[PDB]
């Protein structure tokens, strides 16, 4: 229940396969990492709510939270995850993605694939985008779309 | 199978580790929320 960010993990043994933010009750994370699948909480089951393969997101408990937005010129920081690390706060400047229904920020950072869902912060901490869709532009130099969801 | 673990507070944090690129790509979205390179 309690708002933070979240391993999302699977079971032999327990391997990482995605992050997830839980606010206001809801938890996201972006479609691929869970497929929709249930997660348990403690002896709690959260159940998937919402769902979009297009824009690879899914919210559970409730309705897709997280509504702020890149303002397109300031530095932001990807809350990283990953597997068998502790949380840790990497800064960047976006880059833009061009497409024909707009520009969305994108970063270009490349984490382990378990981190998929991290979210990423602008300066007040608020959740502007979770990271782990994206594209790869030379060589597996990754560039994540910063995914956002509508409230 | 499937079940999360907190892993911390959704903070910023004052003078982070500073790292990465800003490119201008060119994308196209498709149905399946696969984004490819256009030129």
């Amino acid at each position: 229940t309690t708002d933070g960010v979240y391993r999302v993990m699977t079971r032999l043994g327990s391997t990482q396969v995605g992050v997830g933010v839980m606010q206001e009750g809801v938890f996201h994370t972006m479609w691929h990492v869970t497929k929709g699948a249930a997660l348990r909480s403690g002896e709690g089951r959260l159940d998937p709510y919402w769902g979009d393969v297009k824009q690879d997101l899914v919210s559970y408990c409730g309705p897709w939270k997280l509504d702020a937005a890149w303002d397109g010129l300031s530095e932001v920081q990807l809350l990283a995850v990953p597997p068998g690390e502790r949380a840790k706060n990497i800064q960047t400047l976006p880059g833009i993605f061009k497409t024909k229904d707009g520009d969305i920020g994108a970063v270009a950072l490349d984490y382990p694939a378990g981190t998929s869902g991290s979210p990423i912060l602008d300066k007040s901490g608020r959740v502007i985008g979770l990271y782990g869709n994206g594209v790869v532009i030379k060589n597996g130099s990754y560039v994540s779309a910063i995914t956002q969801g509508k409230r | 199978d499937m079940y999360i673990e907190r892993a911390g507070d959704i903070t910023w944090e004052k003078d982070a580790e500073v790292t990465g690129n800003s490119p201008r790509l060119d994308v196209a979205l498709d149905e399946s929320g696969d984004f490819s390179l256009v030129e």
